[PDB]
RNA sequence: GUAAAUG
DNA sequence: GCAATTTGCATTTACCGACAATATCAATACT
DNA sequence: AGTATTGATATAAGTAATAAATGCAAATTGC
């Protein structure tokens, strides 16, 4: 076990940089019970955990106190938060590492030529039983860092070349709404389709019960999130905080072409497919009208499509010879 | 053929007049050809190419560009005809009730009249012209201006037929019409293309839309690009035949059309505005009212005389510059021929930062050299094409009044070489006065203007062999001319003096050089006359004196003493800079100071004029700021009446910006008690030009269009004013208006006399013969302009124009004087049922003056019986001294600062007024 | 946005 | 009344890391 | 009532954010 940071200790701090946290062991153990992480990890004691933006570190302390993994690493740059973490975890198996996870140069330096952390590599058959990461990106300022982190799975250029690894992701609740929306819902976008393509999600927590109307009702029925009081995030000014559980899945398509088609189709996310296809390239509308067989899709909204239909559209785009170069950039 | 040489070779005045008339008639047609718009030539060329292809019967892809454009025009004309028919079916209906239609007719009235046939020419030409104009190649442009450019092109096109006989279209309407036209073109923009099918690995033949609409993300924002087919890019790259509709702007060949109205004047086949109003409806409205009333006729006359100067290009200087040009080496002014941007070595962190700095510096040097070389290219091609021609320049005013040439590429407002390549077309008898004045002109060209007249003439006499050599061997000789400060002007005038010395009698010589009669700190010379300050006038060479007392030299002496004291106290930079304080930099700073220059601009100027001196080689800013911090203090400590007058003007600007209307705010502006300032500083020049400052807060709003919603700033919409900008802009605006008034009065008087007067703001140019007459005219016009109290006239005009205006001020409620206003608002509160509203207070105050508006007796008596909140404040003599709770205050403008005792009739006898 | 020119 | 916050005279030309951003969606104002 | 209008939030994702440094402090408006 490790000393959990107390509410009095977190009270003395001033510079949270806009990051909202939690300080509730009861809420965290309820979240862990809902997660049921031990089901996927047959042997948890060999897990290697690489925590990003640990901030307060209470979540990391709970995780370690619950599971006792093998190797545990924390990545931070903020001066005051790093002072707090270093002052609170001397000698503990917590490995306190000062780097800024915003730069891929940090990962490229940490992976092999320094051997800071050694991620056991697995194939794409089964979700990794060794490597694991938990990220807290509640800081509303840096939210597209999540989009980069999520397209990294598709490009396979990040660690996600090491197998299928969960990344528990503390997110601003509005960003969780944007990611987790279903077709026909206001918050569906490129986040949502990238989520459906490259992973699967289970919402595990949320602060304010009022915004649950934004989520899908059937999804809520399936999930049963561990709701907690909004008086539990230390910076009360910030928006409510949600958690997502993403597990990468096997996929069969071309990532760059898929990105092109989805990104240039979701700009016009209300005008139906009978008109929006022109944005992909010259003659795309007429050609895809000629070729698409499922005429229901032709009237279904771009916000009413799913990942399978987007993969179908990508396949037709590839079959298209007049395909302009996707490196048009 | 050399028209200038022929005219020079003709000695007789009668045949010279006949030659001038014949060349005017002959060049009429050349001017029309040069100014023709390519809206019909492109269509005829495309039709001719299509006819040729049809008659030949053989398909050629390389020549098919014009045929393809003809096909697009054919496929696009009926659809615009259909849209026009929709318009004329919509608007012409008798019933004006909106029945919930899904149509917009705001643009419909816009394109109703003629926009049927000449339009597809504009859309095709502009969209092709912007190949990668907006760095959208990753091909294509940005839709934001692509729609507006079509609207702007239509704007000029509509004015083209009007001048052949809805003043300004809103940017919303421009964007709407552009977007509808571009979408219509996109529908029928088809081109043949070949591609390989990965199923078959064989060429596939068909058609594709030439222009495909798309959106591109840059740093998190939809851009709405408008891309172009790659095959079309390839075809357009090879041909290199732009055939743009709008020809560029070049110096005229026929005598320009004299200004008569605010809208007509200058080019014979183009629309030009008397004001360079960037984007504002109020300036246009007031200028139109002034034109209709007829109170700037003297301004028209001044512009006419300033623009009726014929010029030509100096052949010998052109030959010399062409020789050094074709040599293309690193020369004093022309940059030279550069081959490649050398790459600094790329290190595999301090070394990396040094490499980055070197890369940035080398890239900046590359950009600077390329830009300078391109300018020089255009200027020299224009000069080469214009040799031996008459060059009339029609002039034009910015919103303040300063006169500018219409053609922006080749003009005497340019740099030294551009000025040198120009000489007066006319020739006039030189004589003793001309000889002395031209020698003085060279002397002051060499930078020795701070010395008396006889000393200048002695200097010019002394360097006689130097002039002889520098004109005999333009290059590889002594090259004494390059030692000057105005190289090419010095070269031309040296040429002329060398020819004169080679001539036995200087009197018989016929001159063409422009002689420079400039002024030192015209802004200071206008503060002196405005404030009546005798000390300022005797500081700025306004009172007569045997020797000229140079303001720049005086301030240089003062800052030299200041930095000597600094070196005594122990500043290392001051010690380094003790012996290297330059009249040039101190002159530039002092001269810009009267122009309301900012601290950043002034330190940039000192850095710019210090870098060639190389006191500090690269880091020019760090020493320039240190120099500024002392130089502003010195200038302020020397100048007092000027500072007081500009402080009065700025304070008045603030109190006008924070004002509130009466009639406009009587109707609720929907913001409740919090008001919206909407009044701009407005006055009339001594000439009569309405000078409306344009500064305002403009925020962009998305406008719905068929393609997309373009995000543009609409100036036609009413916006609030920018108090900071208006206050910072009032003093220089007023002073520059006064300079322009002096300029135009002097030009009008010179034209009445019968001279040739070309002027660059304060500096005035004329032949060496008539310098004396021009100086007399200058002095008389200046004294006539400033023989009355302009600042007092300005203040009383402010009082007249802004009489019924109510400022806003937050006095303390606990003040015992609040009792009357509290009673008035309480009765209003009882009627209102809540806290008294400023809108209701303004309505009651307006009702008070409304009764007095009617001369009817009962209206006045009851109006005299009315009591308002403002009437309480009318009893205090010093409201500013009396001045929390927001309350209405009447508009109070401070009285003018005390005037000195100065005599313009005394300044008249100052020979060194304008040297 | 950057750079140069002019008063 | 205070306090921290934003940015400055006029025009002209050329250039590029690069420029006025656009689409829903809700809250409210109009006939 | 019921369309019409305006204000706000997301969009991509390396032209990052936070707070630590600086500024020209002076004229400005944040509250």
């Amino acid at each position: 076990s490790v000393p959990i940071p107390g509410i009095k200790d977190i009270s003395k701090l001033k510079f949270f940089y806009g990051f909202k946290y939690l300080w509730n062991p009861t809420v965290y153990n309820k979240i862990f019970d809902k997660l049921d992480l031990t089901k996927t990890y047959k042997h948890p004691e060999e897990l290697k955990v690489l925590d990003l933006y640990p901030g307060v570190g209470i979540q990391s302390a709970i995780f370690y106190n619950k599971y006792c993994p093998r190797q545990y690493s924390l990545l931070e740059k903020r001066s005051s938060l790093y002072k707090f973490l270093n002052a609170k975890f001397e000698g503990s198996p917590l490995q306190i590492l000062k780097r800024d996870p915003y730069d891929w140069s940090t990962y490229s330096n940490l992976i092999d030529e320094e051997r800071i952390f050694v991620p056991e590599v697995q194939s794409s058959d089964h979700i990794n039983d060794k490597f694991l990461t938990v990220a807290n990106v509640t800081g509303e300022g840096s939210e597209g860092l999540i989009m980069q982190w999520l397209s990294c799975i598709g490009n396979k250029n990040w660690l996600y070349r090491f197998g299928k690894v969960k990344m528990l992701l503390w997110m601003p609740s509005t960003t969780a709404r944007k990611l987790l929306a279903r077709p026909g819902m206001h918050s569906r976008s490129k986040c949502s389709v990238v989520r459906e393509a490259f992973t699967d999600t289970k919402l595990i927590a949320i602060s304010d019960a009022n915004e649950l109307k934004g989520f899908d009702s059937q999804c809520i029925e399936e999930w049963d999130p561990i709701l907690f009081s909004a008086a539990e995030i230390w910076p009360t000014k910030g928006k409510p905080i949600a958690l997502v559980e993403m597990d990468p899945i096997d996929f069969d398509f071309d990532v760059d072409n898929w990105d092109y088609v989805t990104r240039h189709l979701m700009i016009l996310k209300r005008t139906p497919l009978n008109t929006v296809m022109d944005s992909l390239g010259h003659g795309g509308q007429q050609y895809f009208n000629s070729r698409i067989t499922d005429k229901d899709l032709l009237k279904k909204c771009p916000i009413d499509l799913t990942n399978d239909e987007f993969i179908y559209l990508t396949k037709l785009f590839m079959e298209w010879p007049f395909k302009p170069d996707i490196l048009m950039d | 053929i050399n028209f200038f040489e022929i005219y020079n070779s003709l000695p007789t005045l009668e045949e010279k007049k006949a030659f001038e008339s014949a060349l005017n008639i002959f060049n009429q047609d050349r001017q029309k050809v040069l100014e023709n718009r390519a809206t019909e030539a492109a269509r005829e060329r495309w039709k001719h190419d299509f006819e040729e292809a049809k008659a030949r019967g053989d398909i050629s892809i390389e020549k098919n560009l014009n045929v393809k454009l003809w096909k697009w025009y054919n496929e696009m004309l009926p659809l615009v005809k259909e849209e026009i028919n929709h318009c004329r079916s919509l608007l012409s209906e008798k019933l004006s009730d909106k029945k919930g239609l899904n149509k917009v007719d705001t643009n419909r009235l816009g394109y109703g009249p003629y926009l049927t046939l000449i339009d597809p020419g504009k859309m095709c030409v502009i969209t092709i012209l912007e190949l990668l104009k907006l760095n959208s190649t990753g091909e294509g442009m940005r839709t934001a201006r692509a729609v507006i450019s079509v609207g702007k092109a239509i704007e000029m096109e509509f004015r083209s037929e009007q001048v052949l006989k809805k003043i300004l279209w809103p940017q919303s309407i421009r964007a709407r019409i552009g977007s509808v036209l571009i979408s219509m073109l996109i529908q029928v923009a088809k081109v043949s293309v070949q591609g390989v099918d990965p199923v078959t690995k064989a060429k596939v033949h068909g058609e594709a839309p030439a222009f495909a609409h798309g959106y591109q993300y840059h740093n998190g924002s939809k851009l709405g690009v408008l891309k172009i087919h790659k095959t079309l890019i390839r075809q357009l790259n090879g041909e290199r035949l732009i055939a743009s509709v709008q020809p560029q702007l070049l110096p005229m060949l026929v005598e320009p059309k004299p200004w008569v109205n605010w809208r007509s004047g200058g080019y014979h086949y183009t629309q030009s505005t008397l004001l360079r109003t960037k984007d504002s409806p109020e300036q246009v409205a007031y200028l139109k009212a002034a034109s209709d009333n007829g109170d700037i006729d003297r301004v028209y006359d001044g512009l006419n005389v300033l623009g009726r100067t014929p010029w030509t290009v100096n052949r010998k200087v052109f030959d010399v510059v062409s020789q050094v040009w074709n040599k293309g080496e690193g020369f004093l002014d022309i940059p030279g021929a550069q081959d490649e941007m050398v790459l600094p070595p790329a290190p595999p962190p301090s070394i990396l930062r040094a490499w980055k700095l070197q890369v940035k510096t080398i890239a900046n040097k590359f950009s600077s050299d390329r830009s300078n070389r391109c300018d020089t290219n255009y200027k020299l091609e224009i000069a080469r094409a214009f040799l031996g021609e008459k060059l009339y320049f029609p002039h034009n005013l910015d919103f303040r009044g300063r006169a500018y040439p219409l053609s922006p590429h080749f003009n005497h407002l340019g740099n030294d070489m551009s000025r040198g390549l120009l000489i007066f077309w006319h020739g006039k008898k030189l004589g003793p006065s001309g000889l002395k004045w031209l020698k003085i002109h060279l002397s002051n060209l060499f930078g020795f203007d701070k010395l008396p007249l006889k000393d200048r003439v002695a200097f010019t006499e002394s360097h006689l062999q130097d002039i002889k050599d520098s004109a005999e061997n333009p290059l590889t000789g002594d090259r004494w001319w390059t030692t000057a400060d105005k190289p090419w002007q010095a070269l031309a005038t040296c040429f002329e003096l060398n020819e004169v010395m080679k001539m036995d009698n200087p009197e018989e010589f016929i001159s063409h050089q422009p002689v420079h009669q400039d002024g030192t700190c015209n802004g200071l010379q206008h503060y002196a006359a405005l404030g009546g300050d005798v000390e300022g006038a005797t500081q700025v060479n306004l009172v007569p004196s045997d020797k000229p007392q140079d303001v720049y030299a005086h301030v240089a002496r003062l800052v030299q003493k200041r930095l000597e004291i600094a070196a005594e106290k122990g500043d290392e930079n001051a010690k380094i800079l003790k012996d290297k304080i330059t009249r040039k930099v101190v002159k530039q700073t002092v001269m810009t100071n009267v122009y309301g220059v900012t601290y950043v601009g002034a330190t940039f100027q000192i850095a710019k004029q210090l870098s060639p001196i190389f006191d500090d080689r690269k880091e020019s800013l760090d020493f320039s700021k240190y120099l500024t911090k002392h130089v502003f203090s010195a200038i302020r400590e020397l100048f007092h009446s000027a500072h007081l007058i500009q402080d009065w003007l700025g304070e008045s600007a603030k109190r006008i910006s924070k004002s509130i209307r009466l009639d406009v705010d009587e109707k609720s502006f929907k913001n409740g008690n919090k008001p919206d300032f909407m009044s701009s500083v407005i006055w009339t020049t001594p000439l009569g030009l309405p000078i409306v400052q344009p500064y305002r807060e403009e925020s962009k709003k998305q406008v719905e269009t068929n393609l997309q919603t373009v995000f543009i700033s609409d100036p036609f919409a009413v916006n609030p004013v920018n108090a900071r900008r208006q206050k910072a802009g009032l003093p220089p605006n007023f002073i520059h208006s006064l300079d322009a008034s002096h300029m135009l009065l002097s030009a009008a008087e010179c034209g009445k006399q019968g001279l040739d007067f070309a002027s660059v703001h304060d500096s005035y140019w004329t032949h060496a013969s008539d310098i004396d007459t021009m100086n007399v005219v200058l002095r008389e016009q200046f004294i006539k302009l400033h023989e009355v109290d302009l600042v007092l006239r300005l203040k009383e005009e402010f009082d007249q124009r802004y009489k019924n205006y109510v400022k806003i001020g937050k006095l303390k409620r606990s003040t015992d004087l609040a009792q009357k206003i509290i009673r008035i608002r309480k009765d209003l509160s009882r009627k209102l049922g809540r806290s008294t509203t400023l809108a209701d207070e303004i309505y009651f105050e307006k009702k008070r003056q409304e009764l007095l508006n009617s001369p009817l007796i009962e209206d006045r008596n009851v109006g005299e019986k009315m009591v308002t909140t403002v009437s309480l404040f009318e009893d205090i003599t010093d409201l500013d001294a009396l001045e929390g709770m927001s309350v209405l205050l009447p508009l109070r403008l401070p009285e003018i600062p005390p005037k000195g005792d100065f005599d313009v009739t005394v300044l008249r006898n100052s020979q060194y007024f304008f040297s």
